[PDB]
């Protein structure tokens, strides 16, 4: 209940809001996440 | 009220060990438990200052005025900000002996 | 001293042979030479040999004219101060307001002279507020210490002092001893104690004085330094039996869903100032002493393992922890009284 | 470069540390407290000192590094005013006017 | 501790300078001093320290050596002004 | 020159994005001694458990609190500062020392004079942190080498 | 934890290694054999073998290698460490879960940076506006101060109010009440137990810490010669080399 | 096999060359998800 | 010659100020792309060069040695004087034991001058093309300034062909040519690139 | 070399230099004063002569 | 702020845009501010300032209260004087732990026949633990020791770490090398006068 909610609060969400579709930002944690992976794949096309 | 947690569940118990578990010393003490229903006929007077007081404490801090003071420059450098102990436990040491009386 | 102008004859002996009164060899010496004034590399060969050696010096120093002598260098300082030009009163008028500025700054703190401000006392802190205005409300401990004065501070305060729950301390006994002496006999009055609260923290003490409230006040002093920590989960607090043996003494427990305290009210009450809810214990004592009730009762208690440990450190399996429903329990709590 | 770089990164913020020493303003507040040891050492360098002796050594040290850091201040340049502070210090008062 | 040597002075500056450009751009400095070190190391000031006594009058510092010095201080980043013109200032004492 | 174009060649095909860096990481350490688990190697499991414990420790500025035999030393950290101080004492058992972990903020106790056997038993009880290696049980000829080793892994760390 | 001491070859290669903690030990062979067969690698065996970093997984997919267990962990596709020994497991074992408990929470170590840092923002605010009347008091209101005698008045204000309109500036939007200008903190336990536990077993059963890279494969002939988005052009440049 | 809060797993499908059918999964499913609500078990072993 | 590199060096000050005042630092946030005259570095060497232009130009009558004059030139016209160096290379006649560095340093001064200096130009190449003991700068150089004078030879280039397949150099020199040249249909390895 | 085969001729004994570099210390600060100390006493001497 | 608009409206504050606006900055305040700031006093006397804070390049994100921890000493660099408050030597009179020292007739001989009135004050008037110091820092101005010693301590006290931890963590026990220092004088052997 409590690493849930200061997670959020360190990417400046409110936490207790009831507004949430969790599975929206579940599509988001893993687009950020995969943007990362973009950048290191390009090293990974031109290291290759 | 909340959820509850591995926590409340052991201060339900201990809130049921502290009562029951040490015998009383006299009898004659029973005489001097109802200054405490006493007061239940008057909180709804008292109400106010309940909350004159949990604001003081935990909620006043965020609304206080700048009382400009003379904060010495040598002291401001060390600053460390940390709990050191509560003081509902600054009380006497208590006695028990039962093997005599 | 035969044997030693012996010895320090043959060393002086020694010591003159390394001397050279003489040419060792001359093919070696020409072409030495020939290298150098081949380009003018004598003068490094002058300068860097003259420089850690006198001897050389000395011999090159009659060639030399026009010789000075400046001072030493560790007085060199020294020198110029002393001959201070006009020009140089500029500075030393600085360099005297500079440092008069300072003395005056202190004087102001009163640090000039030397001052006492810092307590630096270890003297522990010991059954304070026999009566303070009863109790307060009970609050929550969010409003933390700021350290605004680099004078004040909490460091050198014990833990067991510091230590925030509430203890009962336990009569046992109070005895009398004798020492004799060659005029008098010294009554050593003693005391002894016992505390602990109900989640596992425990101690005990041994005072000894001049007079009983004397031994008193000395035996608490012991207990808090002497206090430890028994393992301990409030759930299920007694997994296993146990047995402690001091002499003539021995006390065990068993397990019990209920508490048993039949007994000495003793050993009830500190079974149950350690949290040892779930116990049925036992006595096996002829005659009684005090200090075997203790000792073989921090024996016992200190074999105490949570179920967890003993899971971990052994393959038993106490109970096991499940978030599940409650129509498996009839829809009745576990309730671990 | 980049097949090393677990181990060495350790390091390295170790070493930066070493520069993160505060700079400072007045260097004159260096001289003085370096001035100050060699004081500190001689009139104590046979014995050990007391209590308020200690207080007075320590709390120069405390209050002559904020000088370090701190900025240099305006400075008396009269005669008139530095008898003053002679006066001050030496516990006499114009008691003459 | 033997006194003032030509050689010590330049080819150090020498050898220095040749093993940081020869690493890398981010070396794995581990236990060594990094660039920001040796310019504060007290160690290495006294190479400048001796490098400037090799710029005096009475000593003789070879030319050809100071070659190396002012070449190799390029490579490793330090500049003062006072090297240039004690160094300068010297060469115009050789030919007069 | 490199250095330059390589520095641009990351910023421009890399961003490190730190939001999630509040959380506890053991990266950032590592061991950096030899070991293979014999009988004559059971100090070098300490000491390595010893780095581990301390690299953690890089990032507090705390001061530091030291005895020696005759001297002390103090490292006086701040957010803004740093500086050594030293004293020399023939008595450093002195009551005195509690004005200096007040008037500078000491959080950490280091000891290294073999005839200073009255430290654990007194400071033990105070919350603050110890390193001590005198009373365990060896002979002595070893026991100082640890509180030098000690002294050293330490002190890498904390500077 | 998996101890891979036998060969594999093929789904069971593609599942195992996608345990966090699997290890490759000496006696390993990590095969894919499909394309022997006419098959292809199911399983979602596509998923990993793309994210690696030299295209080693079209090196293998295409090409059946057998990769000991030390080249396995370097490579990415199983956990960095590796598996030593069967030997005094289970006491090295026991001696770490002593240490480390389960029983705590990210409350009991941060549930009271919140406060602490409350209190930093309301002192310091309290320091700020009295420390201004200290330099506005000395070096403005007095006619004669000697620490500010001689200075530009007029300017030294300006180096106070410049000041002054930039803490307005970042304080705005500034209510105590808020949690977002706290310090959050938390705790993870699977990355807690790779590191902070496995520290008492990486002295003999596996290796304490990662090191190496993989040589017994040419990477950079790999990179060149398998990145087309086809076959023919790969054995072309192979050929080339 | 337990030993403490370890199970000790092992396989001896020799003669089948430890191969996936039906029977072999459902097992490694009867056991790690037997290990997962397993409280007192804190971690696992697999090995041939 | 090092005290040009090293006062031409754009560096900033272990301590000390880099610029004449801190009035012009302002307007240099950044250092390596600054210009030579607010560095304090070179300031105080053209006090001192021109000082030694009067004590050199006495003492280098009547030489013959070729290896100071350009070394010489090259010094002073680092700095921002030529001058001085136009002297030096109007002494010369002679070209015996030639350095390499002496031969370019001097095409530094025959190309900013070559309608009075063209027959140096002509006898200088044709020794360095017949010289074995050649760095790739100093070839990379030679083609650069005959660029400039319109004299470039087959055999200029095929040294560079023989020197620049298996390294390529840190010598700024190399974008103009190796763009350059393509125009004339050339090409040079990777190692120009 | 080959005369020893575990001990190295370089190192020597942890915490010397820690000695030789503060006795050097203190000698200087006893020097210092001699010539400070005498400097004061110079004007009892001649101020009275 | 709310909706994101000071970079956008407000103009970024500059230190020239605050002086040639003081006084529209200022009306409201009291008016022995506005004395002192005039453009009569301060163009006079080649006056000087020094930017202590303009130098620290800060951004506003380092003034955030957060911030304001690692950054007090950049927001207010310049020390304030220490008022002179009632504690005085008069104090010493009706305190308790200073007891008077009463003195005698005959303790005035030496006091004025000694120094006259008449002359100014100078260092012999002071202590000696006083007179001391300005002789120390008039001389380690000028002394190479004592200024190399101190620029250098803390180096030594980290390298005889570094070149430790190589020791543990190459086994060997850790060990001291030959002069690994400089070479500082060793007065006694170098012979000085006994008088200058």
């Amino acid at each position: 209940i409590y690493d849930v909610e200061e997670f959020l609060q360190s990417h400046n969400i409110n936490s207790k809001s009831p507004a949430i579709n969790i599975a929206d930002l579940r599509e988001k944690f893993y687009l950020m996440e995969k943007l990362n992976r973009k950048k290191i794949e390009k090293l990974n096309r031109l290291s290759q | 009220n909340i959820l509850k947690s591995k926590k409340t569940k052991i201060k339900n118990l201990l809130f049921f060990i502290k009562y029951f578990s040490v015998l009383r010393k006299r009898q004659s003490r029973i005489f001097n438990l109802a200054r405490v229903k006493s007061r239940l006929s008057k909180r709804r007077f008292f109400k106010k200052k309940l909350k004159k007081k949990k604001i003081a404490k935990y909620f006043f801090q965020m609304f206080k005025k700048l009382k400009f003071k003379h904060k010495k420059y040598i002291n401001l450098i060390n600053l460390d900000f940390y709990f050191i102990r509560n003081k509902r436990f600054f009380r006497l040491h208590r006695l028990y002996d039962i093997r005599k009386k | 001293s035969r044997s030693g102008t012996i010895v320090k004859t043959m060393q002086k002996i020694s010591d003159k042979f390394k001397v050279k009164q003489t040419v060792a060899d001359k093919q070696k010496l020409q072409s030495f030479l020939t290298e150098q004034t081949r380009d003018g590399s004598i003068k490094e060969t002058i300068d860097v040999t003259a420089k850690y050696d006198a001897e050389f010096k000395t011999f090159i120093k009659d060639y030399q004219a026009k010789h000075k002598q400046y001072p030493h260098i560790l007085d060199l300082s020294h020198y110029s101060r002393e001959n201070s030009t006009l020009s140089k009163s500029n500075q030393l008028r600085q360099e005297e307001i500079d440092m008069i500025e300072e003395f005056r700054n202190r004087k102001i703190k009163k640090i000039n002279e030397p001052i006492d401000l810092i307590d630096y006392s270890k003297d522990p802190e010991i059954n304070e507020a026999d009566e303070e205005a009863g109790e307060e409300d009970f609050t929550l401990h969010q409003d933390p210490y700021i350290q605004e004065d680099r004078n004040h501070g909490y460091k050198a305060k014990e833990m067991r002092m510091g230590l925030n729950d509430d203890f009962m301390i336990v009569l046992l006994d109070r005895d009398v001893t004798t020492q004799v002496t060659t005029l008098n006999r010294v009554n050593h009055f003693r005391y002894l104690i016992f505390m602990g609260n109900a989640n596992g923290l425990v101690g005990y003490g041994k005072g000894k004085g001049s007079d009983f409230e004397e031994a008193l006040d000395n035996a608490i002093l012991h207990c808090k330094r002497n206090l430890i920590a028994v393992p301990l989960d409030i759930f299920h607090t007694v997994p296993e039996p146990l047995e402690g043996h001091f002499n003539g003494f021995q006390i065990k427990i068993h397990p019990s869903r209920t508490f048993n305290p039949w007994g000495a009210p003793v050993l009830a009450s500190m079974l149950l100032l350690t949290g040892l809810r779930h116990c049925r214990f036992k006595t096996i004592s002829k005659k009684v002493n005090s200090y075997a009730l203790c000792m073989a009762y921090f024996r016992m208690i200190t074999k105490n393992r949570t179920p967890k440990d003993i899971c971990e450190q052994t393959g038993k399996k106490i109970y096991r922890e499940n978030w599940g429903a409650p129509y498996f329990l009839n829809h009745v709590s576990q309730n671990f009284l | 470069s980049e097949r090393s770089k677990g181990e060495a990164e350790m390091q390295e913020f170790l070493k930066k540390k070493q520069m993160e020493v505060g700079k400072i303003r007045n260097p004159k507040a260096v001289e003085k407290l370096n001035a100050f040891r060699i004081w500190r050492e001689q009139k104590y360098a046979n014995r050990d000192p007391t209590a308020a002796e200690f207080e007075q050594i320590m709390k120069i040290e405390g209050e002559l590094i904020l000088e370090s850091t701190l900025a240099p201040y305006g400075q008396i340049e009269t005669d008139k005013e530095i008898e003053k502070t002679y006066l001050h210090l030496l516990d006499i008062q114009d008691f003459s006017d | 501790r033997l006194g003032f040597d030509q050689k010590m002075t330049s080819e150090t500056l020498f050898y220095l300078s040749a093993t940081l450009n020869s690493l890398g751009p981010n070396p794995n400095h581990y236990f060594d001093y990094n660039l920001e070190l040796l310019k504060d190391s007290w160690r290495f000031d006294d190479l400048v320290g001796d490098f400037r006594y090799g710029l005096k009058s009475g000593v003789e510092f070879s030319p050809e050596r100071i070659a190396q010095g002012l070449r190799s201080l390029k490579k490793l980043g330090y500049s003062n002004s006072r090297i240039t013109r004690e160094a300068i200032q010297k060469i115009h004492r050789m030919l007069t | 020159m490199i250095n330059k174009k390589l520095n641009l060649f990351l910023i421009e095909n890399k961003k490190l994005l730190k939001t999630n860096t509040e959380i506890y990481n053991l990266n950032k350490n590592f061991n950096l001694i030899k070991f293979f688990k014999l009988t004559n190697y059971k100090e070098i499991k300490a000491l390595i458990s010893l780095l581990k414990c301390i690299n953690c420790l890089n990032k507090l500025n705390k001061s530091i609190f030291i005895f020696n035999k005759n001297f002390i030393t103090v490292v006086y950290k701040t957010n803004f500062f740093k500086k050594l101080l030293t004293y020399k004492f023939i008595n450093i058992e002195l009551m005195l020392t509690l004005k200096l972990f007040i008037f500078f903020n000491t959080r950490i106790f280091i000891n290294t004079s073999d005839t200073f056997i009255k430290f654990k038993s007194e400071y033990e009880t105070y919350p603050e942190i110890l390193f001590d290696c005198y009373h365990n049980h060896f002979s002595r000829k070893r026991v100082k080498n640890l509180s030098y080793k000690m002294f050293l892994l330490i002190m890498y760390n904390l500077i | 934890l998996i101890n891979i001491n036998g060969l594999i070859t093929g789904s069971a290669a593609s599942i195992f290694t996608r345990a966090p903690f699997a290890l490759g030990s000496k006696n390993t062979k990590w095969r894919l054999n499909e394309t022997s067969l006419g098959y292809i690698p199911d399983a979602g065996a596509s998923y990993y073998l793309s994210r690696l970093n030299m295209e080693l997984g079209t090196f293998l997919a295409l090409t059946g290698w057998q990769i000991d267990g030390y080249d396995l962990s370097r490579s990415g596709i199983a956990f960095e460490r590796m598996f030593a020994t069967h030997q005094n497991i289970e006491e090295n074992w026991k001696v770490a879960h002593k240490k480390h408990d389960q029983e705590t929470t990210s409350e009991d170590l941060y549930g009271l940076n919140k406060f602490v840092d409350l209190t930093k923002q309301l002192y310091y605010k309290e320091t700020y506006f009295s420390q201004l009347n200290e330099e506005v008091y000395n070096r403005i209101h007095k006619q004669g101060e000697i620490y500010y005698r001689n200075e530009n008045k007029r300017l030294a204000m300006a180096e106070i109010l410049y000041k002054h309109q930039m803490q307005d500036r970042a304080n705005l939007g500034f209510k105590a009440d808020d949690l977002f200008n706290r310090s959050h903190e938390i705790l993870n336990r699977l990355l807690h137990y790779e590191q902070c536990v496995m520290f008492d077993l990486g002295l003999e059963n596996i290796e304490l810490q990662t090191s190496g890279t993989v040589t017994s494969l040419p990477l950079f002939t790999i990179g060149r010669c398998f990145s087309a988005n086809s076959i023919e052009e790969i054995i072309e440049r192979l050929r080339e080399e | 096999k337990r030993s403490g809060d370890v199970a000790f797993s092992y396989l001896n499908g020799e003669y089948k060359q430890n191969t996936l059918d039906t029977h072999m999964i459902k097992e490694i499913t009867r056991f790690l998800e037997s290990y997962e609500i397993d409280s007192s078990i804190r971690a696992v072993f697999l090995e041939n | 010659l090092a005290v040009t590199e090293y006062s031409n060096s754009k560096l900033s000050e272990f301590k000390g100020q880099t610029f004449l005042n801190e009035k012009w630092a302002d307007f240099f946030p950044q250092v390596d792309e600054a210009d030579r005259l607010f560095f304090v570095q070179f300031l105080d060497s053209q006090k001192l060069f021109i000082e030694v232009s009067e004590v050199v130009l006495e003492q280098t009558k009547n030489e013959k040695d070729v290896n100071a004059l350009g070394k010489y030139a090259a010094a002073f016209g680092n700095i921002g004087l030529i001058g001085v160096s136009k002297e030096l290379v109007k002494r010369i006649t002679s070209l015996e034991g030639m350095s390499t560095q002496t031969g370019i340093c001097i095409l530094r001064v025959c190309s900013e001058f070559p309608e009075e200096f063209s027959q140096l130009s002509e006898n200088i190449i044709q020794i360095l093309e017949k010289s074995s003991d050649i760095t790739a700068s100093q070839a990379i150089d030679l083609v650069y300034y005959e660029i400039a004078l319109n004299k470039v030879s087959e055999a200029s280039l095929n040294i560079l062909k023989q020197q620049s397949k298996h390294i390529l150099d840190e010598n700024p020199r190399l974008n103009y040519v190796s763009q350059y040249l393509k125009l004339q249909g050339v090409d040079l390895g990777y190692n120009a690139s | 070399d080959e005369s020893k085969l575990y001990r190295d001729f370089e190192r020597t004994k942890f915490g010397s230099n820690q000695r030789d570099q503060r006795i050097i210390f203190e000698r200087h600060t006893s020097h210092m004063m001699k010539r400070i100390n005498q400097s004061l006493e110079r004007e009892e001497k001649i101020k009275k002569l | 702020d709310k909706y994101n608009l000071v970079d956008e409206v407000i103009p970024k504050p500059e230190f020239k845009e605050i002086l040639k606006n003081i006084d529209y900055l200022v009306d409201q305040a009291s008016t022995s501010i506005k004395v002192q700031i005039a453009k009569e006093k301060n163009q006079n006397k080649d006056l000087y300032f020094r930017g202590n804070f303009l130098q620290e390049n800060l951004k506003p994100e380092d003034l955030m209260w957060k911030h304001f921890h690692n950054n007090f000493v950049s927001i207010f660099p310049e020390s304030m004087p220490e008022q002179e408050q009632i504690s005085q030597s008069v104090q010493n009179e009706n305190d308790i732990r200073f007891h008077p020292k009463e003195l005698d007739i005959v303790d005035y001989g030496s006091s004025n026949s000694k120094e006259q009135e008449n002359r100014k004050r100078g260092e012999r008037d002071l202590s000696k633990d006083n007179q001391i110091e300005i002789e120390l820092y008039r001389r380690i101005k000028t002394d190479p020791f004592f200024r190399h010693y101190i620029q250098n301590e803390i180096k030594y006290f980290t390298e005889r770490i570094e070149d430790g931890v190589l020791d543990i963590a190459q086994v060997i026990v850790p060990a001291d090398r030959k002069n690994d220092t400089p070479f500082y004088y060793d007065p006694t052997l170098e012979d000085i006068p006994l008088d200058l």
